[PDB]
RNA sequence: ACCCUGGUAGUCCACGCCGUAAACGAUGUCUACUAGUCGUUGGGUCCGGACUUAGUGACGCAGCUAACGCAAUAAGUA
RNA sequence: GCAAGCGUUAAUCGGAAUUACUGGGCGUAAAGGGAGCGUAGGUGGCUCGAUAAGUCAGAUGUGAAAUCCCCGGGCUUAACCUGG
RNA sequence: GGGGCAACCCUGAUCCAGCCAUGCCGCGUGUGUGAAGAAGGCCUUUUGGUUGUAAAGCACUUUAAGCAGUGAAGAAGACUCCGU
RNA sequence: AAACUGAAGAGUUUGAUCAUGGCUCAGAUUGAACGCU
């Protein structure tokens, strides 16, 4: 499943922007709200625990890239079998989604609209070392160094995707990330590094949430 | 308890036996109501809790508690017991399955209906 | 084959002794070891030893209901 | 840059002759970040009254930690009163498993990556003690080669 | 009856160093001598002399190191008592504060530093921690 | 019942049972080691004192203890 | 908060250092046998030798495969399968 | 695997298919934009908040399901002919 | 090259406290059943 209801509710409960909204407009005006959390209350008395801490920022996390708990708990089982810091490998694996990198790349102004491009079958990925592309509806298929991604043949013109790359334009692009428009293609040519990630998600708070 | 006593005697944990003997390790049980009645809770609290004695399939005369506001049960009804005791009522250590055999679901309940075997109204 | 060293505890059969073989054995659980003792019916068919002999015993095939092990060395004898 | 963090607060009760005498309890750890921590404890009327002053005797209870980069040198257990505390260095990006009292000071210590377990009594404030002590405690291989008399290099 | 004097040794030096007792005196033997000579090898004591004295008798005399104010030896415990010995292989000796410490291990070939029992690939009876 | 006046078993002896007590230091036995101070019992050796021994007490550091407290007659260190 | 599942009941381990080997206690919280003698057992002074059973190390044979873990590989991914 | 020289026969082993959310894993139930922040519900100090860019309206997309096509691999080349 | 990575506590005895100590809970698992879907 994935989260369909009204998005930017997510982002007044976490108190932060999730980028779940195209970046036409600031996020600020794009609610008039984010001031307080979502529902009647919002700003309470009882102040907030360590567990609801932990809480907050694990979903903040999941929500950032539409992905649910169960995938996610297995993400963090990974990223602690994987020799390195646990929280430092679960932000390399939730970055090395397949519907992470188009929108990283461009080609979708949101993780959503991202992900429902490439399960569409619009996007097509060449492993490094194999000459052909593939055409994939996997959201979540991980990308090893050197993968290539495309658009398919039948869907390289869309109205959607002609604008994607022109916000990703002023959004940033990223260095580990290489994008030529003309051809419509990119390349994964490393996993991004957490000085290259935002310093602002405490991955210590999912690794302590995740040790009971 | 040095080194030789405990490799002459040892160390030993006692196994503590179920709360739902009547059960007999099974998630639940099939029975048959012979009392409907109702009793009063333990010293703090006050009311008619509605309890059934039932004869179950693996031969105990138990008492269970049916929840919710309102039952069909009576004489010679098949029910569906459950483990969980009764915190005010002594004796009590099982609940009626509400919706289950021949026990009714609770009437206009909304909230937690699959607790109480109620339908999604429509 | 394999060869058992041990004192005679018995010996008041023909051509049959018992031998105490002796044993280390660690505790699984509590690491300490603990001395343990089998007593081996041995074959004795000159009946030369007799009890207390520390004795050596070899296996081989079976001579009787519970003999299996045969005398191969009497390396010291009794006080 | 003194990190002030809450523990505890507790209502605490006199009795006399009118009735009770309802008092506040409050213990707070207050620390440098890097190796400085100290722990204070505080009673007044009221919650802010005495969370101020736990936090005033808890920057007169300074001791210098030396961690081990963001960790502990050696396997730490220390007790006070009832209460026992294991404190194990983990590896880098582990952090901080500690329930509550020992993960205050820890991590107001500056500890990042440590594996705890409280043993006996879990009172907060003889827990704190008690994770007080093993980190007061804590010695380096640099100051155990100059305890010898050897170098860093003939202790490993 | 006395029925560990490795551990009588220990609890000795124990006892002096939380005394601050300049040296400590005992009977000696040739285990104890030994294990002395370690720990002043290792920088925990000052030195150990052996004085031959009458009735084929001898007194281990062993000197204190205090540094700081504190005792040098932060603590000393007897691992393999006679009740429950304790004999590890090359890579399972137990590391004593990181190896900040000493496990002080008797091997076949003398007793040593469970480091030097590490770095010759030998194992033995781990006698004491001391730290 | 407590209180008073009486009073039999028992209390005493011999020989057997009984095998229990807050049979307590509510602290198993045996070793070694760890500031000190003041009593006292039975010795010993010196010059009325000093030292030393085996007990038996009152204190009191370190250490230990939840606290009370124990503290060379440990509940300290093993 | 989970999500084509979500709860409840049953059951095992965990948290429980609450049988404590790792890793607990017994003056007063539960807990020193009324005291002793002693059998089996457990444990045990110093020095020089022998032995090598325990112990330690090495070699050799075995410890099926599957499973677990590590490095790869094949299913669009994953589960799954698979080489070492 | 059994029998037969073969042809071939037998094989409820096995290879498959059916049923079941019983589990694990994967995917979907749309995606962007959209305010005098519509109505209705709820709360309220009766006028604001909230549901909420949520909806509607616009602009797109078609994974899985459906319909139509095409279409590997699982097959080890039997028999027969020729040569050595 | 690697197999070498792992450890959280809370509530509840008291007017309040510390200790002791039981009971209860948060986790994981299943050849599962049941209720709603």
């Amino acid at each position: 499943a994935r989260y369909i209801g009204p998005k930017l509710k997510l982002s007044r409960r976490e108190g932060t922007d999730l980028g779940l909204k195209s970046g036409v407009k600031p996020y600020d005006v794009k609610t008039k709200k984010a001031a307080r959390p979502p529902g009647q209350h919002g700003v309470s008395r009882n102040k907030t625990s360590e567990y609801a801490l932990q809480l907050r920022e694990k979903q903040k996390v999941k929500r950032i890239y539409g992905v649910l708990e169960r995938q996610f708990a297995n993400y963090y089982k990974e990223a602690a079998r994987k020799r390195g810091a646990t929280g430092e490998n679960l932000l390399a694996m939730l970055e090395s989604r397949l519907d992470n990198v188009v929108y990283r790349m461009g080609f979708g102004s949101t993780r959503a609209e991202a992900r429902q491009l490439v399960s569409h079958r619009t996007v097509m990925v060449k492993k490094a070392g194999r000459d052909e592309f593939v055409r994939v509806n996997i959201p979540s298929i991980q990308l090893q160094d050197g993968d290539v991604i495309a658009i398919q043949e039948k869907s390289r013109e869309q109205l959607r995707i002609k604008n994607a790359i022109e916000l990703a334009t002023q959004r940033g692009i990223p260095e580990w990330l290489d994008v030529d428009h003309s051809k419509l293609q990119g390349t994964f040519k490393k996993a991004p590094d957490r000085i290259d990630l935002p310093a602002e998600i405490n991955e210590s708070l999912i690794v302590e949430l995740y040790s009971k | 308890a040095t080194t030789n006593q405990l490799i002459r005697k040892g160390r030993k944990t006692i196994k503590e036996k179920s709360k739902v003997p009547a059960l007999q390790a099974c998630p639940q049980r099939r029975g048959v109501c012979t009392r409907v009645y109702t009793t009063t809770p333990k010293k703090p609290n006050s009311a008619m809790r509605k309890v059934c004695r039932v004869r179950l399939t693996s031969g105990y005369e138990v008492s269970s508690y049916i929840g919710g506001e309102g039952h069909n049960l009576q004489e010679h009804s098949v029910v569906l017991i459950r483990g969980g005791r009764v915190k005010d009522l002594p004796g009590v250590r099982y609940h009626t399955v509400r919706g289950a055999l021949d026990c009714a679901g609770v009437k206009d309940r909304k909230q937690g209906r699959s607790k109480y075997g109620a339908k999604k109204p429509k | 084959a394999s060869v058992l060293t041990g004192r005679v505890v018995s010996d008041k059969m023909d051509k049959s002794i018992t031998v105490l073989i002796e044993r280390l054995v660690r505790h699984p659980l509590y690491g300490k070891q603990l001395r343990r003792s089998t007593k081996i019916k041995a074959h004795d068919e000159n009946n030369v030893c007799q009890q207390g002999d520390l004795v050596r015993i070899k296996e081989t095939r079976p001579i009787s209901k519970t003999k299996a092990w045969t005398l191969v060395d009497v390396v010291e004898k009794v006080e | 840059g003194l990190v002030e963090r809450l523990v505890t607060v507790d209502r605490v009760a006199k009795v006399v002759k009118g009735g009770r005498i309802f008092s506040f309890t409050a213990l707070t750890v207050v620390g440098d970040g890097n190796g400085r921590v100290g722990f204070g404890r505080g009673k007044a009327r009221e919650v802010p009254a005495a969370i101020q002053k736990a936090l005033e005797a808890a920057k007169r209870n300074m001791i210098t930690v030396e961690l081990n980069d963001a960790t502990l040198h050696h396997p730490i257990k220390a007790r006070h009163g009832a209460s026992k505390v294991y404190m194990q260095p983990a590896s880098e990006g582990t952090g901080v498993i500690a329930g509550g009292a020992m993960r205050a000071v820890l991590e107001v210590a500056g500890v990042k990556d440590v594996l705890t377990k409280c043993y006996g009594s879990t009172n907060t404030a003889n827990v704190v003690r008690a994770t007080f002590n093993g980190l007061r405690d804590m010695s380096t291989p640099e100051k155990m080669a100059a305890k010898r008399g050897k170098s860093v290099d003939e202790i490993l | 009856s006395m029925q560990d004097t490795v551990g009588d040794m220990l609890t000795r030096i124990r006892n002096a160093q939380m005394a601050n007792k300049v040296s400590v005196a005992m009977p000696s033997s040739k285990l104890r001598k030994s294990i002395a000579d370690l720990l002043v090898s290792e920088g925990y004591v000052a030195s150990a002399v052996v004085n031959a004295e009458e009735n084929n008798k001898a007194t281990l005399s062993i000197e204190l190191k205090y540094f700081e104010g504190k005792a040098v030896i932060e603590t000393i415990q007897r691992f393999s008592r006679p009740g429950l010995r304790q004999h590890r292989g090359k890579d399972a000796i137990p590391t004593v504060k990181q190896g900040m410490g000493v496990a002080i291990v008797s091997t076949s070939q003398g007793i040593m530093s469970d480091r030097a029992a590490r770095a010759a690939g030998i194992g033995g009876e781990v006698v004491a921690f001391v730290a």
